[PDB]
RNA sequence: AGGUGUCCUAAGGGGGGCUCAUGGAGAACAGAAAUCUCCAGUAGAACAAAAGGGUAAAAGUCCCCUUGAUUUUGAUUUUCAGUGGAAUACAAACCAUGAAAGUGUGGCCUAUCGAUCCUUUAGUCCCUCGAAAUUUGAGGCUAGAGGUGCCAGAAAAGUUACCACAGGGAUAACUGGCUUGUGGCGGCCAAGCGUUCAUAGCGACGUCGCUUUUUGAUCCUUCGAUGUCGGCUCUUCCUAUCAUACCGAAGCAGAAUUCGGUAAGCGUUGGAUUGUUCACCCACUAAUAGGGAACGUGAGCUGGGUUUAGACCGUCGUGAGACAG
RNA sequence: UUAACUGAACGUGGGCAUUCGAAUGUAUCGACACUAGUGGGCCAUUUUUGGUAAGCAGAACUGGCGAUGCGGGAUGAACCG
RNA sequence: AGACUAAUCGAACCAUCUAGUAGCUGGUUACCGCCGAAGUUUCCCUCAGGAUAGCAGUGUCGACCUUCAGUUUUAUGAGGU
RNA sequence: AGGUUUUGCGCGAGUGUUUGGGUGUAAAACCCGCACGCGUAAUGAAAGUGAACGUAGGUGAGAGCUUCGGCGCAUCAUCGA
């Protein structure tokens, strides 16, 4: 049984990096927290206080309750053949809001409006996305772009 | 030994217990042998009733 | 080790259930009854032949134990019981340590 | 006398025989271990708003 | 096979040596076809590959079954819907990839051709830049069509 | 080869009933012809439910059938495919027509003397052989003493397999923390 | 490559002011090193202990006040079967500090520890001693302490050469198999030795190989058994040639010698001491070469040694007994 | 909870396919009950630790033999098909 | 001499307790059809043995539940080889 | 002998004649009913106490039926009594 402690392995993934040492920036300290938003996890060398495990260093989660310092958030992880539910107290130093889903949040109002405009209009439209399509016909003009001829090099010694 | 959920057993058959076994065999025998004595008592006691107040 | 002979802290008595004053003393078992079911026991199995009847512990490893403090209410006198961990020198009421007076 | 010591070899074979399961989601989760203050009144919200809904239909006309 | 060129075969539909089947080349599938590159062979067909698969060797899935097309009744009451409704509008849809080509290719059973009349490479299993037989070799997939057919 | 993950792979339901009883065998050929003849998808539910076991087929009170009774279904014709028992707790039985697989010799006489006629089931299928008009029940089918077993373990909250009840069966070590630790 | 079974009434909690290691330049005794002043100084200092992380109007340092190292129970995280030290966030009380916002449920973070049965203490003023009451005594209900270091937790000294049973080729002591460090044998280069003269005869510093007649390393076959030292007797095989045939070279005048080639056809001894393999002497001879064949050869012999049971000595042990003496 | 019907959670009523908002497959959806055998393993490409090395000793991902025949490698548990 | 005590002695012979116990060796009786493993996790005076989880079979029930996936694409995080 | 899960059968808030008695074509078959066992109520160490605010509750799914407005079994998730 080899050793197995709380922070065993974390020597370069919980220090801070290059010159970025020294004060907290205080917006950290701004930001709003609801149920059900999606956040994603980031741990702080500088603070020792709700502190999370290494396993759940760069996850993503769900909040799932709202306290006087901390949030409360919902992952699920993978022991062998299945799947469990576990959840974790961190302090704020530790969680930021995630852009994962914005993309999403931006297609449905997007979709909204296009789907109004073309029904007071008369026009059906896609509503969805494609995958890239292969290149179509075209033509390339030679003029004042004629084509150099390359060959391959003989050997030669640098050093 | 144990290997699921079962209710904890405990059975008393740790001595000898074959030497003290009886089984009945004779219990339709045994009726009929009462009720030959039953009717013999009657007949003795000729008028009287075959019991007590 | 050393902790002060005074303290206080909450009371649980029924007329204080607050802080109050209290007085620090050493926890002492006290000495083993005659008359415990335990002990009745026991000394009915050991008669008679038969020899040893119970196991009788050798393997020590500890060296040390917990020191218990014991604490009473200067108001309702009702008893407190608090543990301290493992320490081999242990005294109540001992000289303040001092700073900066380096005298050797 | 000696044996091996540890191994990894056939366990995730076995783990995807039968399917890595990840338990289904409802509707409405459970409220086990949210902050008890918000949980006393949310209990009383509930509460009011079902004496009312019910008087619609002899009274008040929200 | 390791496990995830084996996944992917199966999404295909290739089971089986020497089955084939058509797919419509976008970025979401070029990708899916570049991973399993040592157990496939593909190209571009042309009018007459496409038309000879069809009759020869068409099959139509009708519910969960495997039948022959020999009647333009099957095909309609599959694919009418769609506007499909004799084996010369099968063939359109698929060699010149229309609205509902996803409908179409998926109604043919996957095809089950036999070997090639006339062999493979003296070392069929380098890519056919290095004088095999796997990988894509563009047009020249019509010439093993006419062996396996 | 075909590279196949599954294969020969049998039917989860039954197709038949296990039992041997001759007039049970004549049901089910009278629904077998229904079920292939009509359209009513009433008719395909009550052939499945012929096949059943006894614990999966849960007897069904008169408290149970008046809780259905309520809110405009005082004339509709109710079906139970098992059989219907009698409830002390009720005293004012409700008029109703019953089609059961059998009945208990209290619920029928109550049944009929509260104005009600009871059904067979091969009655039912000559006065209504598409199902209009009714209601189907089913009993409750975890209120079995041995369901209370299943699934024992720690934080489960379960019943346990013990020879008697009291102080000295299985409550000092593991149930509490004053011995030990608590579950 | 290292650490733990402790240590601290502050080295715990709150607030406030200050800036550290080191360098340059100056001042009576005073100097390399005492105390005082100015300038530069990203931490190169300090934070109980091992190592890693973290910290500058602080988490360092000095000053002021205190005991959140307190009460009642639940939820969550790590090891994990999601069973049994340590940690996180709230709720309900009572407090400490600061003008205040706030902070505080022990040590800046990652280690510093212990079930059932029994004993003992604290708590309510509570339940029971079953014919009825009161006082002593005993028994229950909730929380700590006394310990299991083989640390999920028996109460425990040797010998057997007089020996026994169930098994194991999952495991040693002999052949065989892979390897070749070590042992043995053979090459390459050329500073130098050789009277001058690298290579007649040699070869320092380096470097490439071969063999299985040494010894190691491993444990694949054999433990319902493959007879375990040496000599005697007898046959055959290998060449890395001791003698014999015919030749090349020399620091080859002759004689005697030294280096090399083709070559295994033919030989390679009689004795004193030792159980010896190995060794060392006397003597003859053309010469008294090196090895294999289950370390060839016990239903071929022999039985001197080793290695059962009898017996003596020395050293060791209280003793029974031990010793590759 | 906020100086505050200001917020927080849970909702009534109304509006939005003129398109329920990437690709491919669905040759196998979910939940429960009862129980067997096993708990000596070995080999290989790539990555790797100790050792001069070993048909030596120890690990990670994947594929095999064990439990398996057939055509090749003359023979040859594990190599190619 | 651990020598002799009826071919038996580092504790004779005869009957009974007795079918003494064995985590250890040996054996374990017709045919066809379908499915099909493990040598790994945690605890044990545990290391030639058990319990516990996994892998396997059988019986079903809920709907025939727009339901899923050892995969690609698009947007967006974490890592110190 | 004592447990447990699953299949078939009888009766069903109850169920079980056979310790015993009556009777007989006599170890069979047939008949009887006072007690008793299991179930119908739990929880505490114990003294003890002991299950409806509501059409036996609200929300989201849900087979079947439907006067096409809706009613909603079994079961699952959730808030309450
Ligand atoms: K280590
Ligand atoms: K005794
Ligand atoms: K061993
Ligand atoms: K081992
Ligand atoms: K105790
Ligand atoms: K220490
Ligand atoms: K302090
Ligand atoms: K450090
Ligand atoms: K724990
Ligand atoms: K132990
Ligand atoms: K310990
Ligand atoms: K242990
Ligand atoms: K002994
Ligand atoms: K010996
Ligand atoms: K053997
Ligand atoms: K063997
Ligand atoms: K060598
Ligand atoms: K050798
Ligand atoms: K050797
Ligand atoms: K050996
Ligand atoms: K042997
Ligand atoms: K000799
Ligand atoms: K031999
Ligand atoms: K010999
Ligand atoms: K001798
Ligand atoms: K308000
Ligand atoms: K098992
Ligand atoms: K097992
Ligand atoms: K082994
Ligand atoms: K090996
Ligand atoms: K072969
Ligand atoms: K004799
Ligand atoms: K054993
Ligand atoms: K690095
Ligand atoms: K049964
Ligand atoms: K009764
Ligand atoms: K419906
Ligand atoms: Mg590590
Ligand atoms: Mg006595
Ligand atoms: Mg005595
Ligand atoms: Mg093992
Ligand atoms: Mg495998
Ligand atoms: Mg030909
Ligand atoms: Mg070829
Ligand atoms: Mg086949
Ligand atoms: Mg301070
Ligand atoms: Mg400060
Ligand atoms: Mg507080
Ligand atoms: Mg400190
Ligand atoms: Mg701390
Ligand atoms: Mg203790
Ligand atoms: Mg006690
Ligand atoms: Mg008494
Ligand atoms: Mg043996
Ligand atoms: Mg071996
Ligand atoms: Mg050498
Ligand atoms: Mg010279
Ligand atoms: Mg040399
Ligand atoms: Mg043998
Ligand atoms: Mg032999
Ligand atoms: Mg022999
Ligand atoms: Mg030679
Ligand atoms: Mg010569
Ligand atoms: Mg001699
Ligand atoms: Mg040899
Ligand atoms: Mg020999
Ligand atoms: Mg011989
Ligand atoms: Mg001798
Ligand atoms: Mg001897
Ligand atoms: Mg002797
Ligand atoms: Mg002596
Ligand atoms: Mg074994
Ligand atoms: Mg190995
Ligand atoms: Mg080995
Ligand atoms: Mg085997
Ligand atoms: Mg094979
Ligand atoms: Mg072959
Ligand atoms: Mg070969
Ligand atoms: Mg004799
Ligand atoms: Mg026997
Ligand atoms: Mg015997
Ligand atoms: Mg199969
Ligand atoms: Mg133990
Ligand atoms: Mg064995
Ligand atoms: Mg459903
Ligand atoms: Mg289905
Ligand atoms: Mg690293
Ligand atoms: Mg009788
Ligand atoms: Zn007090």
């Amino acid at each position: 049984g080899h050793a197995a402690g709380l922070r065993s392995g974390t020597r370069y993934a919980f220090s801070r990096g290059f010159r970025k040492h020294g004060q907290i920036p205080l917006s950290t300290y701004l930001r709003t927290y609801r149920v059900g938003d999606i956040v994603d996890i980031k741990v702080n060398g500088a603070v020792q206080k709700g502190m999370p495990h290494k396993f759940y260093h760069g996850k993503t989660g769900v909040v799932y309750n709202v306290t006087k310092s901390a949030v409360g958030v919902i992952v699920y992880k993978r022991v062998k053949h299945r799947y469990i539910e576990k959840r974790i107290n961190v302090r704020i130093e530790h969680v930021k809001p995630s852009r994962s889903r914005e993309d999403f949040l931006r297609r449905v109002k997007e979709n909204a409006e296009l789907k109004k405009k073309a029904k007071a209009e008369g026009v059906p439209v896609q509503l969805k996305r494609q995958p890239a399509m292969p290149r179509e016909a075209h033509t390339v003009s030679i003029a004042d772009n004629k084509p150099v001829t390359l060959a391959p090099v003989a050997y030669e010694t640098t050093i | 030994a144990i290997k699921h959920n079962q209710q904890i057993p405990n059975n008393h058959f740790r001595k000898h217990w074959q030497r003290r076994v009886r089984c009945h065999f004779d219990q339709p025998g045994k009726k009929v042998t009462r009720r030959l004595a039953r009717r013999a008592k009657a007949a003795a006691l000729a008028p009287r009733p075959v019991d007590k107040l | 080790v050393n902790v002060p002979k005074t303290r206080k802290t909450f009371c649980k008595g029924k007329d204080c259930q607050k802080h109050t004053l209290h007085k620090v003393t050493q926890y002492k078992a006290g000495k083993a009854s005659a008359f415990a079911q335990g002990k009745r026991r026991y000394d009915r199995k050991q008669s008679g032949y038969g020899g040893q009847t119970k196991p009788v512990f050798h393997k020590k490893a500890k060296t040390t134990k917990k020191i218990v403090l014991r604490l009473e209410c200067s108001v309702c006198k009702t008893k407190k019981q608090l543990p301290l961990k493992r320490c081999k020198h242990f005294e109540l009421g001992g000289d303040k340590k001092t700073k900066g007076a380096a005298l050797v | 006398a000696k044996s091996k010591n540890s191994s990894q070899h056939n366990q995730s074979r076995k783990a995807h025989r039968n399917g890595i399961k990840k338990p289904k989601t409802q509707r409405y989760p459970s409220l086990k271990g949210t902050d008890p203050k918000f949980r006393r009144n949310h209990r009383h919200a509930l509460h009011g708003t079902a004496k009312a809904l019910k008087e619609f239909k002899e009274g008040k006309r929200e | 096979i390791p496990p995830k060129p084996r996944k992917i075969l199966q999404l295909l539909r290739l089971r089986q040596i020497n089955n084939g089947v058509f797919v419509k080349v976008t970025k979401a599938t070029a990708e899916m076809i570049k991973i399993v590159e040592p157990w496939v062979a593909y190209g571009y067909p042309n009018l007459k590959s496409v038309r000879e698969l069809i009759y020869k060797r068409g099959y139509g899935k009708v519910n969960g079954q495997r039948i022959p097309l020999t009647d333009n009744a099957i095909i309609e009451e599959n694919l009418g819907k769609y506007g499909i409704i004799c084996i010369e509008d099968l063939i359109h849809e698929i060699f010149t990839v229309g609205p509902n080509f996803k409908q179409a290719a998926n109604f043919l059973w996957p095809f089950k051709l036999s070997n090639p009349n006339g062999g493979f490479r003296p070392r069929k299993f380098k890519h056919f830049i290095e004088g095999g037989d796997l990988g894509n070799r563009e047009e020249h997939i019509n010439a093993l069509i006419r062996a396996m057919n | 080869g075909i590279d196949l993950r599954w294969k020969h792979v049998r039917s989860s339901h039954r197709k038949a009933p296990k039992s041997d009883n001759v007039y049970l065998k004549l049901l089910v050929k009278l629904y077998r012809f229904l079920a292939r003849r009509t359209e009513a998808p009433f008719n395909k539910v009550v052939l499945r439910r012929l096949f059943m076991s006894r614990i999966n087929r849960p007897p069904v009170s008169l408290s149970r059938i008046a809780r259905n009774l309520k809110n405009g279904n005082e004339k509709k014709t109710v079906v139970v495919v098992a059989t219907v028992t009698d409830d002390n707790r009720l005293l004012q039985v409700p008029k109703m027509e019953v089609a059961a697989l059998r009945f208990t010799a209290k619920a029928r006489a109550r049944i009929e003397a509260a104005g009600g006629r009871t059904l067979t089931l091969d009655q039912l299928a000559l006065e209504k052989p598409t199902g209009a008009n009714t209601l189907l029940l089913r009993g409750p089918k975890n209120a079995r003493e041995a369901v209370k077993h299943f699934g024992f373990g720690p934080h489960k909250h379960k019943k346990p397999y013990v020879r008697s009840k009291g102080r000295k069966f299985e409550r000092a070590r593991g149930r509490r923390r004053s011995r030990g630790f608590k579950v």
